[PDB]
RNA sequence: UUCAAAUGAGAACUUUGAAGACUGAAGUGGGGAAAGGUUCCACGUCAACAGCAGUUGGACGUGGGUUAGUCGAUCCUAAGA
């Protein structure tokens, strides 16, 4: 399968880059599936597709 | 086309080069006997012009749509 | 198929004209099916039906 | 036939003057090449959490000892050749010095 | 767990008996197009035996062009049969 | 397996046929033949009636076919929508007085009329039909029962669709019981034959789609030409037949009727008047492209009925669709129509706003069903006439690939991949050719009959009846060819059924 | 040669 | 370019509408001599100015 | 650069995930002018091309897509014609 399009839709709507969205490689058809903005969000809050939160940058060094 | 139907109540046509906005309006107005609120268009890439045509809250597309046939 | 010209030769222009407006509006309702259909032969018919009608009121 | 152990392997002596860049696959060759040789068997399938546990100090900083669990088992496929194959997990421990092989139930 | 383990089993819908082992209603077309599309190469040719031999007609006549290599039917590069400035103390025009 | 709990469900579901059927009877005897409404007025007001009454008794539940009322050349599929009437004249605009009935809605006298319909409950399924006829009016008598019989090709086909149904029911009456059969046990070798020869002997030929067959849970026969099975054991009569039967999956030999089941009749007879000669009944489709052809026999239509082929998906850019696609497999897998999708259908109480209400749903269920059916999730069933071919053209005719020729741009697969008659390698397409390369172009007048029926002991026909199907009294020749094996067999089990055990399920008051 | 042979025998029905 | 003339359009329609295989309905023609199209175009080998 | 799985006849090169690294705000980022012209996006999809490979592609086949009273041209004049 080719989940690109759905990576790059994914990003598109949480509203981060590709390198954050996460797509659980367990359902692999139902992402596929879809090729529409409302169905990944229904993937985004059904818990299918999700945020990956920021990487840090402390500054208690600083 | 199909959605912006429901959308924003609009009709897509295929209209002439020659034609301008006035003479879109005018033509549906003649041949549909509806109320035109805006007329919006563009030219394609394949060298064709496509009219986005939104009627008014009084009449709707989906009686025009399949009123044509289509 | 299609209209005669020396039949249309024996019409007024009123029944020339509602003719032509006929035939204009039956092109068009065939027009909606040619993008769903490929092969509709009938607008041949039709489309030089129109051509008839307009040489015989320009004569 | 079916078995698992416990065993640990020394890639010091197995990375000896290797290139920074090469270190790490290296290590994972080394890996697969000391399984085929205790078991005997062609085909076998790392975990992701040993690549983990390979990769952690980049390239050039692998752990000169790990500790390994070696599982040999079936292959259920519809047929293939190796109808065995190994499968090699680590074991998160304090220490790997100090250990000698033993069999799992 | 059980709870929830007797709320997951399913019914059975009518759907699955007839159509979980069947598939292919309105079997795959050649270039993966709609029912109103307008499949240019394949609008006038009807039926499947002329379409084959269409096909094969077309696969028998890329081969001399597959031979040159070319990137498709549209790389008509043509080359010279020689180039004046390959063949010529001071200035040279090459290093 | 034939519980109570199945065969109360099957006896519920045909009733409630058995009612509507009385009620469209009754209503067209009210419109025409008593001191007016038209054929889509009539279907859904049938449809909204069944479920009214369905509602009352009992989860999967509902109309396996929409009613459909086919007149004078149409097998199968006419069921409009108060959508398309005027459609239907702005198209038909141009063309001849044939299909008037069809086209304007009311319905002339002389006029076949075909009626069939069905209800489903969890899966267990009734069929009926029955070709009725109208005939004018007495005006000079006092109680004015119609005048005149009817006389001509059309009551071959009513008595030929009769005598098919009632020989049938007796025939799988016997199945039994291993006696009560004169040996002139029981195979489809043998269905074919008695209905084969009451069809020669009535010069009244069998449609291709005509059947009889198992049924099972929600596996009934309803559609039986776009959705496949391999466990399908009965009997069909097709152009393939045709031939053999001139020339001296479906298997007819490793077929013998038991005890405990479910069987479905449905027979359809075309009647031959005029054609001078040998020829072959097929089915042509009726599309909505007034531009395919200049001809004015031809009709020109939309169906109504739609079936979802539940293997596919894909998300639809559209919120109406989207929307419609949740209706409709909401529904199950029997055919349905847009009308009986809506708010407001049944009609609770009736008036002319409901009727509006239900019309804009409509106008909005099309734009929903014109994505679902651009991209091939649900399909229509078609409009079939049946047309006849005679042997001439055929056998003069020049097909360049035999057995190879697709149609290539037919959307449903099993009436493209067909090969009707394999012996002289023609296909379905080269046969539209024919058909239509040719100013015999003879549409042939059809008449239908339809029915039910289970095995336990006594044979309990969960449709028909004499309340239901009373044939319109007529007067046909070719009454019978006595002096055969076969028929002396059918005439004795005509006089033996009296006694074999046939229950029959009555209509709901 | 079939197609032949089994044309021969459908005309030979047909005619009669 | 983005701010092109009509001019410039006009012929870039007509070179998209011409930017096409040959169909197959001409293959099996009666003293058919064609069997590709000569006068293909693509934007990457040749450019038509 | 690596590990597993998925897809597939076939995976060093495709997809997802798990790791390790890189550009390091005078970027391997986000947008534009000239030029190009559909290369954009989707669905099928491997004969030729992508100096290995290929299930992938700016390739091949078929479609979709560019909506302006307010952004621009249009108007003004500059050197000049």
């Amino acid at each position: 399968a080719n989940l690109r399009t759905q990576k790059r839709l994914a990003a598109s709507v949480v509203g981060v880059g590709k390198r954050k969205v996460w797509l659980d490689p367990n359902e692999t058809s139902e992402i596929a599936q879809a090729n529409s903005r409302n169905a990944i969000r229904k993937l985004v809050k059904n818990g299918t597709i999700v945020k990956k939160a920021v990487t840090v940058h402390s500054k208690s060094r600083t | 086309a199909m959605k912006k139907v429901e959308d924003g109540n609009i009709l897509v046509f295929q209209v002439s080069m020659k034609a301008n906005k006035y003479q879109i309006k005018k033509a549906v107005k003649e041949l549909y006997e509806v109320d035109v609120l805006k007329v919006n268009t563009l030219v394609r890439p394949n060298g064709t012009k496509k009219a986005y045509v939104r009627l008014t809250a009084d009449y709707d597309a989906l009686d025009i749509a399949n009123r044509i046939g289509y | 198929a299609g209209v005669k010209a020396y039949e249309l030769r024996t019409k007024s222009k009123e029944q020339l004209a509602s003719q032509l407006v006929d035939l204009k509006k039956e092109l068009a309702e065939l027009k909606v099916q040619k993008l769903s259909r490929p092969s509709l032969p009938k607008i041949k018919t039709v489309r030089k039906s129109i051509a008839c009608v307009l040489t015989v009121i320009n004569e | 036939d079916v078995v698992t152990r416990e065993y640990t392997i020394n890639l010091h002596k197995r990375l000896h003057g290797v290139s920074f860049k090469k270190r790490a696959p290296r290590a994972v060759k080394e890996i697969k090449k000391f399984a085929k040789l205790h078991m005997g068997t062609d085909d076998v399938r790392l975990a992701p959490e040993l690549n983990q546990a390979i990769w952690k100090r980049g390239v050039k900083g692998v752990e000169y000892r790990l500790r390994l669990r070696i599982s040999r088992k079936r292959n259920e496929e519809e047929d293939a050749k190796n109808p065995l194959f190994s499968y090699v997990e680590p074991v998160l421990v304090a220490s790997a010095k100090g250990l000698q092989t033993v069999v799992v139930e | 767990q059980n709870r929830a383990a007797r709320k997951n089993r399913y019914v059975e819908r009518g759907s699955d008996v007839v159509f979980g082992d069947q598939d292919a209603l309105t079997a795959s077309t050649e270039n993966g197009v709609k029912l109103r599309q307008t499949d240019r190469l394949l609008d006038g040719v009807a039926d499947g035996s002329m379409r084959s031999k269409a096909d094969r007609m077309a696969k028998m006549e890329r081969r001399e062009r597959n031979r040159h290599a070319k990137q498709g039917e549209s790389d008509r590069h043509n080359a010279v049969s020689l180039s004046k400035h390959l063949f010529s103390v001071g200035k040279t025009d090459f290093r | 397996i034939l519980q109570e709990s199945v065969l109360n469900k099957y006896r519920t579901a045909g009733q409630i046929a058995q009612t509507a059927l009385k009620y469209v009877t009754s209503l067209i005897n009210d419109s025409y033949h008593s001191k007016q409404l038209t054929v889509p007025e009539l279907c859904l007001l049938t449809d909204s009636f069944i479920l009214t009454r369905l509602e009352q008794y009992y989860n999967e539940r509902g109309i396996a076919i929409p009613t459909t009322i086919d007149i004078d050349q149409i097998s199968g599929g006419w069921c409009p929508e108060i959508d398309d009437t005027q459609n239907l004249l702005n198209w038909n605009k141009g063309k001849d007085s044939t299909f008037a009935s069809s086209v304007t809605g009311t319905l002339r006298p002389g006029d076949l009329v075909k009626i069939t319909l069905g209800v489903h409950i969890d899966g267990y399924t009734s069929e009926v039909s029955h070709t009725m006829v109208i005939y004018p009016v007495d005006e000079t008598k006092p109680i004015l029962q119609p005048t005149g019989p009817l006389l001509g090709g059309k009551a071959d086909a009513v008595a030929a669709a009769h005598i098919a149904m009632e020989t049938v029911v007796a025939l799988l009456a016997c199945a039994l019981t291993p006696e009560k059969l004169p040996a002139s046990g029981i195979t489809g070798q043998l269905i074919r034959t008695i209905v084969d020869t009451i069809a020669r002997s009535y010069n009244c030929g069998v449609v291709p789609g005509s059947r009889v067959r198992r049924i099972r849970r929600f596996l009934a026969g309803q559609n039986e030409g776009i959705v496949a099975e391999r466990e399908y054991k009965g009997v069909v009569w097709t152009e393939s037949h045709q031939e053999a039967d001139l020339l001296s999956a479906i298997p007819s030999d490793d077929f013998v009727v038991q005890s405990g089941e479910v069987y479905l009749i449905d027979l359809k007879m075309a009647s031959l008047e005029h054609c001078t000669k040998k020829g072959l009944v097929t089915l042509e489709t009726v599309d909505s492209y007034t531009g395919k052809s200049h001809k004015a026999g031809e009709l020109i239509a939309r169906p109504g009925a739609y079936v979802r082929d539940f293997a596919q998906t894909h998300i639809l850019k559209l919120k109406t669709s989207r929307q419609l696609l949740t209706k409709i497999d909401k529904q199950g897998v029997y055919p349905f129509k847009l009308s009986h999708l809506s708010s407001n259908f049944p009609f609770v109480h009736e008036n002319e706003e409901e009727l509006q209400s239900l019309k804009k749903d409509l106008k909005s269920f099309r734009l929903g069903m014109s994505e679902i059916s651009n991209n091939y999730l649900c399909v229509e069933s078609p409009i079939q006439i049946a047309r006849w071919v005679p042997w001439d053209h055929i056998l003069k005719a020049t097909n360049p690939n035999g057995n190879l020729s697709y149609d290539a741009t037919s959307t449903l697969t099993l009436p493209g991949h067909e090969l009707p008659l394999p012996k002289l390698g023609v296909s379905a397409i080269k046969l539209k050719s024919l058909m239509n390369s040719t100013k015999e172009s003879i549409s042939l007048p059809v008449a239908r009959e339809c029915n039910t029926i289970v095995l336990c002991p006594e044979l309990l026909r969960l449709t028909g009846g004499s309340k239901t199907c009373q044939p319109s009294w007529i007067h046909s020749q070719h009454e019978l060819n006595p002096q055969d094996s076969i028929v002396q067999g059918i005439f004795q089990l005509a006089t033996l059924a009296k006694d074999l055990l046939l229950k029959e399920t009555q209509p709901m008051k | 040669s079939s197609l032949t042979l089994v044309k021969e025998a459908l005309w030979s029905v047909i005619d009669d | 370019a983005a701010q092109k003339s009509f001019r410039i359009k006009q012929k870039m329609a007509k070179a998209k509408k011409q930017n096409r295989p040959l169909p197959q309905w001409i293959r099996l023609r009666t003293n058919n001599t064609i069997r590709y199209n000569a006068k293909r175009r693509n934007w990457r080998r040749t450019k038509m100015n």
